[PDB]
């Protein structure tokens, strides 16, 4: 019982290349589709999240996702720049309000539920690493 | 990257490597290429010859278990083909079914390197390739008529299952069990009225587990799950039907974009809104 | 049409000026904690000025919402002046509670 | 000047007469080395002194360091190589490197060919890998150690 | 307030703040993996695992083993000391297999660029003999 042989088909691949082969001699062509994909291989290679203080990654992963052209990433990271400011002075104050559940943490929950809607694995995790390396 | 007359009759897989550096395609003319596609360059390797029938599918394993290219074909023989120091060249022998093996896919890498071997008999093995001690390959029925796809799940933490796309109108899913060493069956899905071609489940689980299975009768299901042991949303891709046979499905590897091939040589993308509606999101053709 | 576009504009503008003199007056006296409550306040602010600029549920990011919650943290806490301050100043263009509740936390304070 | 006699008497020493002032003077050279810092002169001076106590029929009759460490497997707890990606006794996996996921191989030194295993955590990576990790990073690159290899 | 001073961390998070940080951090580093960052995956890994140990083999089975050998005096202390430096050698060690002797990774990294015998002089060319 084999079936009917195929004579087309795809290939994806990390970059977002659908490589597509085609029947009629045979003809292999890529096409470029990186628009549809919401995690992009070039935020990974400027994203820092362990070597700078917790304010210090939401602001460059804000930088880089405001030279990238991404607004809405852009405004979260610098939400949780300003929610992770910290100083060298230590008040009670910070520590109290940072262990609140109506600050940083429901942002980070209602965050998770946005880009899980938005299909966006790159921001959940690396939401994720943020919220954890801030914690020291 | 454009590649023209690679093979001098018909095509039946083109799969990337993990690293998106070559590109090994199979055709009927008993032969599989190797390439390298970096950047716009397309320089040939290598013309593996050892099928004895037309090659239908090729997969390559993860670079955790070197440079290995799985491969199946008509005569119901597994090859596995093997770069050491720029040679490539065949290492074991996957010969178990009576008929034609339909599907080849390596499991994901946190599994071992196990081979999904997929026969037209309605009969499955997964198989083991370590060092010189080879495994038995276990053997359950997984269909009555014939199977023509299976697909892993993807291990999203550090049980394992597998879809299986059947040729008698039929989806199954299938669980390992470790009390009975084999994979036990532990859902059945029935949304088709023609041969299933290709089922395929998507890398990503973000909220919820997608697959794809495409038919003969011109349509698509995208069954999802919610939880981890929940029923299936059976779900169209379509109003309309579909103008020709599909034949393939390939999810993106990240995102959930689904690539669909009919049998009008087209190339249709699939992209979900946010209520849940499958638009269109791109075309390829020729 | 476009004069209430540009009160709209300048309304968030010097609503972003009065934001950082309020963070400014919260850290001459060294209290962090309502610095960044200011800060994250102006840079809503800003967000929705360049948004008026360049013209399912709301993201914990948009104004009226991370406003909203802000104000529920401190009438949950007890800060009485930075819940009366948001009262005053982002009421009217964002409905945050009933007009009663925001008329008795005004007469209280 | 002990260096032109450590320098001389090394040609002909131990490859056909032992004496007890050739070996001050080695020893004496060989700490001044060492005092200002230059190993690598040290070393270059050892592999001379075993170039020449070689005799004619090639025997090695210089002192050498005894043997110090050898690799293990825990499974049948024997040593890994005779002086593959498995143990040759017992068969079982060997641990792979944690960046490229590589295994160990056993069977113009460049970087990527052994594994720098630490003596505190027993973890490996390639030298070209580890050098590459441990520039920029301090901790074992494993899930669950904390051992600053470098 | 004596509970914040008694707090080194800047967040008390649990595992019900974030209920699937694992599944979503191993995945984003199998994508980062099928790019060309294989330090950000172990980066990422590490947080989650530190994480994961906080709230509670492919890396194991070879153990390094000191050749206990029956000495009595200074070579006792210079059995584990480093060939090119003498000096105690305690992480990050290069062993060949030929001969049984150990060198610091800079060291090692030293001498292969100039050397092609073992530092000690015992005659192995341990860039064709350490496996
Ligand atoms: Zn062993
Ligand atoms: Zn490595
Ligand atoms: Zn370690
Ligand atoms: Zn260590
Ligand atoms: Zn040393
Ligand atoms: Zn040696
Ligand atoms: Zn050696």
């Amino acid at each position: 019982t084999t079936p009917v042989p195929n004579g087309c088909g795809s290939c994806w691949t990390a970059t977002g290349e659908l490589f597509c082969f085609f029947a009629n001699k045979n003809l292999v062509i890529s096409k470029n589709f990186s628009s549809l994909l919401s995690d992009r291989k070039e935020l990974a290679l400027e994203y820092l999240f362990m070597d700078a203080t917790p304010e210090g990654f939401a602001r460059n992963n804000a930088l880089v996702a405001e030279k990238f052209d991404l607004d809405e990433i852009s405004h979260c990271w610098q939400i949780l720049s300003d929610m992770l400011i910290d100083q060298s002075d230590y008040d009670p104050y910070t520590t109290i309000w940072n262990n609140h559940p109506m600050g940083i943490k429901w942002f980070i929950k209602e965050a998770i539920v946005y880009f899980e809607r938005q299909q966006n694995l790159q921001m959940l995790a690396m939401l994720c690493c943020v919220i954890l390396s801030a914690r020291r | 990257v454009v590649i023209a007359n690679a093979h001098n009759e018909l095509i039946h897989d083109a799969v990337l490597d993990y690293y998106g550096k070559r590109l090994a395609t199979c055709s009927s003319d008993k032969t599989i290429k190797i390439f390298e596609v970096e950047g716009e360059t397309h320089k040939l390797i290598d013309t593996l010859t050892g099928h004895e029938g037309p090659v239908w599918r090729v997969d390559w394993a993860h670079p955790k278990f070197g440079t290995i290219l799985a491969s199946c074909s008509y005569d119901g023989k597994v090859l596995i083909w093997k770069e050491e120091n720029g040679r490539w060249s065949q290492i074991a022998v996957h010969a178990v079914h009576s008929a034609s093996v339909n599907s080849v896919q390596w499991a994901p890498h946190e599994y071992g390197p196990l081979l999904l071997v997929a026969s037209s008999d309605g009969k499955v093995s997964v198989v083991e390739f370590k060092e010189n001690g080879t495994t038995s390959p276990i053997i359950i029925d997984a269909h009555a008529i014939g199977v023509n796809s299976a697909s892993w799940a993807p291990a999203t933490i550090e049980s394992r299952k597998f879809v299986t796309g059947g040729a008698d109108n039929l989806v199954k899913i299938w669980k390992y069990n470790s009390d009975a060493q084999t994979y036990v069956l532990e859902s059945t899905l029935e949304g088709h009225s023609d041969w299933v071609r290709d089922v395929a489940w998507s890398p990503t689980v973000l909220l919820r587990s997608y697959l794809a299975s495409v038919s003969q009768d011109r349509t698509c299901i995208i069954w999802t799950q919610d939880n981890e042991q929940g029923p299936w949303k059976k779900t169209l891709l379509k109003e309309e039907k579909f103008p020709d046979v599909l034949w393939r499905a390939s999810w993106s590897l990240s995102g959930n974009v689904l690539a669909l091939s009919g049998g009008d040589n087209k190339v249709t993308l699939w992209k979900e809104n946010l209520e849940g509606k499958w638009e269109p999101a791109g075309e390829v053709h020729q | 049409v476009e004069a209430e576009l540009q009160e709209k504009i300048q309304t968030l503008v010097d609503l972003i000026s009065i934001a950082t003199h309020n963070a400014s007056v919260y850290l001459s006296i060294d209290d962090l904690t309502n610095f960044k409550i200011w800060i994250l306040i102006r840079d809503s602010l800003l967000w929705d000025l360049k948004w008026m600029t360049s013209s399912i549920a709301d993201p914990p990011w948009d104004t009226k919402k991370l406003i909203k919650q802000l104000y529920n943290q401190a009438t949950e806490t007890g800060n009485v002046v930075l819940t009366v301050n948001i009262l005053f100043l982002f009421q009217t263009i964002y409905q945050i509670t009933e007009i009663d509740i925001a008329k008795d936390a005004i007469a209280h304070f | 000047d002990v260096q032109s006699a450590a320098l001389i008497s090394i040609f002909g020493s131990p490859r056909y007469f032992r004496d007890q002032r050739v070996d001050e003077w080695i020893q004496t050279y060989r700490d001044m080395l060492k005092s200002w810092e230059l190993f690598s002169m040290r070393a270059r001076f050892d592999v001379l002194r075993s170039k020449l106590s070689r005799t004619k029929t090639g025997v090695l009759t210089a002192d050498i360091k005894p043997r110090q460490i050898y690799i293990q497997c825990q499974n049948c707890k024997q040593n890994i190589n005779t002086p593959k990606y498995c143990c040759p006794h017992c068969g079982s996996s060997f641990p792979r490197c944690a960046i490229c996921l590589m295994p160990l191989g056993t069977s113009k030194l460049k970087l990527n060919e052994w594994f720098s295993f630490c003596l505190s955590c027993n973890h490996g990576m390639h030298a070209g890998h580890a050098e590459e990790w441990f520039d920029r990073h301090n901790v074992c690159p494993t899930p669950g150690c904390t051992c600053q290899c470098n | 307030i004596i509970e914040a001073y008694e707090q080194e961390d800047l967040l008390h998070l649990e595992v019900s703040d974030i209920p699937k940080f694992q599944t979503y951090i191993y995945q984003y580093s199998k994508l980062l993996f099928r790019w060309g960052l294989p330090l950000e995956r172990v980066k990422i890994l590490k947080v989650s695992t530190d994480f994961r140990s906080s709230y509670s083999s492919p890396y194991n089975g070879v153990l390094t083993h000191w050749i206990e050998n029956n000495e009595f005096g200074e070579e006792k202390f210079l059995a584990r000391n480093c060939n090119y430096c003498d000096l105690r050698v305690t992480r990050s060690s290069f062993i060949c297999g030929n001969c049984q002797h150990v060198l610091h990774s800079s060291c090692a990294r030293i001498w292969w660029e100039i050397g092609d015998e073992c530092p000690s002089g015992c005659g192995c060319n341990c860039p064709e003999m350490f496996d």
